RNA sequence: GGGCACCACCAGGAGUGGAGCCUGCGGCUUAAUUUGACUCAACACGGGGAAACUCACCAGGUCCAGACACAAUAAGGAUUGACAGAUUGAGAGCUCUUUCUUGAUUUUGUGGGUGGUGGUGCAUGGCCGUUCUUAGUUGGUGGAGUGAUUUGUCUGCUUAAUUGCGAUAACGAACGAGACCUUAACCUACUAAAUAGGGUUGCUGGCACUUGCCGGUUGACUCUUCUUAGAGGGACUAUCGGUUUCAAGCCGAUGGAAGUUUGAGGCAAUAACAGGUCUGUGAUGCCCUUAGACGUUCUGGGCCGCACGCGCGCUACACUGACGGAGCCAGCGAGUACAACCUUGGCCGAGAGGUCUGGGUAAUCUUGUGAAACUCCGUCGUGCUGGGGAUAGAGCAUUGUAAUUAUUGCUCUUCAACGAGGAAUUCCUAGUAAGCGCAAGUCAUCAGCUUGCGUUGAUUACGUCCCUGCCCUUUGUACACACCGC
RNA sequence: CCAGGAUGCCUAGUGGCAGCCCCACAAUAUCCAGGAAGCCCUCUCUGCGGCUUUUCAGAUUAGGUAGUCGAAAAACCUUUACCUGCUAC
């Protein structure tokens, strides 16, 4: 056969630098919560948007705003 | 449905193929043999030719009753339209295919070769057939193959009395070495053959002549 | 010494080899122009006519499709996803910009598999090719040998044939050949038909105009010759003549549809070959490889490149023609409903091809596939000419995602080589050869290829061992891996 | 690769529908047998295949030996030959 190539450079797959009880959300008081940033308007409450300068997303529908807020 | 009628009937030809191939793979342990397929309206019988018909049948329907499943779930058909039947085989030693699977399985379990060919031509000989013949193909010891030829009686090689008269079974058996080629022969006597001649067509039989008194003077015999 | 064969030659035909062009294969070239195979038995072969796919090659990228076992993270996330533009060949999240999702699938290791048009056909299976479709092969007694063995299985004559007749320590047998099977031929003899064809007659078109001639209509009635295709017969070298130990047979006339094994095939023994195929194969041993793969998968190429060799092929070197009209006749086939098949019939278009509509899952419709070569009357007359059509330029079409490295078709234009091809060598013996087209195969699109089909249809043998090969016999052999020997 | 200059019988031909109208058959020698491109060859304008090599390997295959092929600098214009591979109830 012939022989490979041989460039150098290798690209693997991101480890996706995992993060958990994450610093969004807040609590002032106790008994009520305080939303930071905001929820999806076109699923239900409980995702959260992705803030960026003046461009926002969300996961569960991949990816799918335009709107600022 | 509704199609040309020459390819319909290859459709169907091919489907039983499968079907045969399916049985060959599956039913190893069973000794399967042969399908016979009889497609009436609504329902369609197949018909199943195997040496231990009570392990193809399972339990009271168990196993059939799967493949007919199987089956359906392969071809679109609907439950009560198949109907599976485990059968046995009239005489074992005249059929060819049982007789590889037999071999087959015999190298599989580790037997001296020659010996259980040998042996499967003595059973041949029993069940009826006017002669045999088995090849065993491969590496029997050595690294250099060898072909090995074991046989009885006579054997037609040319001409239609073939596919009359002999049953043809060729089967692959996998080892730790290699592959051994099975192939089996068997010819079958003409009168036990009942579809087709019962004899060859090169045999001329002449019937014994009858006697009979000359003159006796001319006589006769009133009424 | 004796056989046999148009894969041998005679007697002839057609040729190829020359010409151009197709296509194989070398050689060179090239990132890569993937590989298998080289006397017959490699070279239009791999069903191999590659536009991507196919595909194995190259340049590049993507993906896990890393089964299962066992631990490191075990939710303060394992890893899954991810629009936006830069990124990227690139609306490949390929990622580095990102900061949202995803919930224990995974995943990080270690046992362990899996895939591979990776390797080795001189590790194998099966299949195929070839010795060989030649006439060869075997064993049971019995005889000859201490024996390996031998005879049978053979002087002769026959035959396509170890086919027979004969002669005979051989007798009777089996396989191979033959028989067999399929098809190709005959049937006014049967069984049959508005899915095959006719006859009378109805209505009905035109004629001559007497009653008669051609028609068109599934209007009626009836038939089976042609049709099909079921069952049977029929050819057995039959009758006669010679010829031959008056055998096997062969040769000639007669009849007969058939007298070449009636023609053509299908199968086709023993023993084999280090023949081919591990690139048909979830046929497979072992080796290699095995998560930036030699796995897969996308994208762009490449198999098609050209100083040049040979090999199948096509087109022509014209007057037995060319070109126009006109005449106008086949047989094998094949052909869609979950697809897009064949596609008549009507209109548009010089064409190609478009369109509307059908008919057909098919003796019904395409289709009488009114195929060509042919036949008739006219135009050029033996000039590289209107022979010949290559290379060329342009446009018009179609297939597909994609046509430049013209896919193919059509339209105009360009008009090259080649006045029957040296040494050599192929194929052939009758509906054959050669010509001619059709046909399916592959196929989205492409025929110079192929398996078949029919149409037109000859010349010359109907012998021989001169060559070539093969077969036997007798001989000789320091050979047995067997002359590529020793 | 070449061509005829003239001493001459030529001969105003013989055949096939002679007829002019084409076909074929008939005219010794030739004297020269002569000219043009190429002509054994040697230095140049200074060529691409040798010289060794060192690196490897393609491989050559059933295995192996000896040679050969491929990519990198210096004067000169073959992939073959040969060794070695297998047995009874
Ligand atoms: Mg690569
Ligand atoms: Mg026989
Ligand atoms: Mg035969
Ligand atoms: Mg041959
Ligand atoms: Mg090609
Ligand atoms: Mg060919
Ligand atoms: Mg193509
Ligand atoms: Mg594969
Ligand atoms: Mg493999
Ligand atoms: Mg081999
Ligand atoms: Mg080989
Ligand atoms: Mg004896
Ligand atoms: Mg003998
Ligand atoms: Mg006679
Ligand atoms: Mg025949
Ligand atoms: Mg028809
Ligand atoms: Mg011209
Ligand atoms: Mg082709
Ligand atoms: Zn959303």
């Amino acid at each position: 056969k012939k022989v490979y190539t041989t460039p150098k450079k290798i690209r693997h797959k991101h480890k996706k630098v995992k993060l958990a009880v994450l610093n969004y959300y807040k609590v002032d008081d106790e008994g009520k919560v305080a939303k930071l940033r905001k929820e999806c308007p076109n699923c239900g409450p409980g995702i959260f948007l992705a803030n960026h300068g003046d461009r926002f997303y969300c996961g569960k529908c991949h990816s799918t705003f335009a709107t600022q807020k | 449905a509704i199609i040309s009628k020459k390819r319909k009937l290859v459709a169907d030809g091919v489907f039983y193929a499968e079907l045969n191939e399916f049985f060959t793979r599956e039913l190893a342990e069973e000794g399967y043999s042969g399908v016979e397929v009889r497609v009436t309206p609504t329902k369609t019988e197949i018909i199943i030719r195997a040496t231990k018909v009570q392990d193809v049948v399972g339990e009271n329907g168990r196993r059939i009753n799967e493949l007919t499943l199987l089956i359906e779930k392969r071809f679109k058909y609907k439950r009560g339209t198949i109907a599976l039947y485990a059968e046995r085989v009239h005489d074992r030693g005249l059929s060819a295919v049982a007789q590889a699977e037999s071999m087959k399985f015999k190298l599989l379990n580790g037997l001296a070769i020659r010996r259980a060919a040998y042996g499967v031509v003595r059973y041949v000989m029993e069940s009826g057939a006017k002669g045999c013949e088995v090849v065993i193909s491969g590496k029997l010891r050595a690294a250099r193959a060898k072909s090995m030829k074991f046989a009885d009686g006579f054997l037609i090689h040319s001409g239609q009395p073939v596919n009359d008269f002999i049953e043809t079974a060729t089967r692959h058996v996998l080892l730790r070495q290699g592959v051994l080629g099975i192939k089996v022969k068997i010819m079958k006597d003409p009168s036990r053959n009942t579809s087709g001649p019962k004899a060859l067509p090169d045999a001329v039989t002449i019937i014994e002549p009858k006697e009979e008194e000359p003159v006796l003077e001319p006589s006769v015999k009133d009424y």
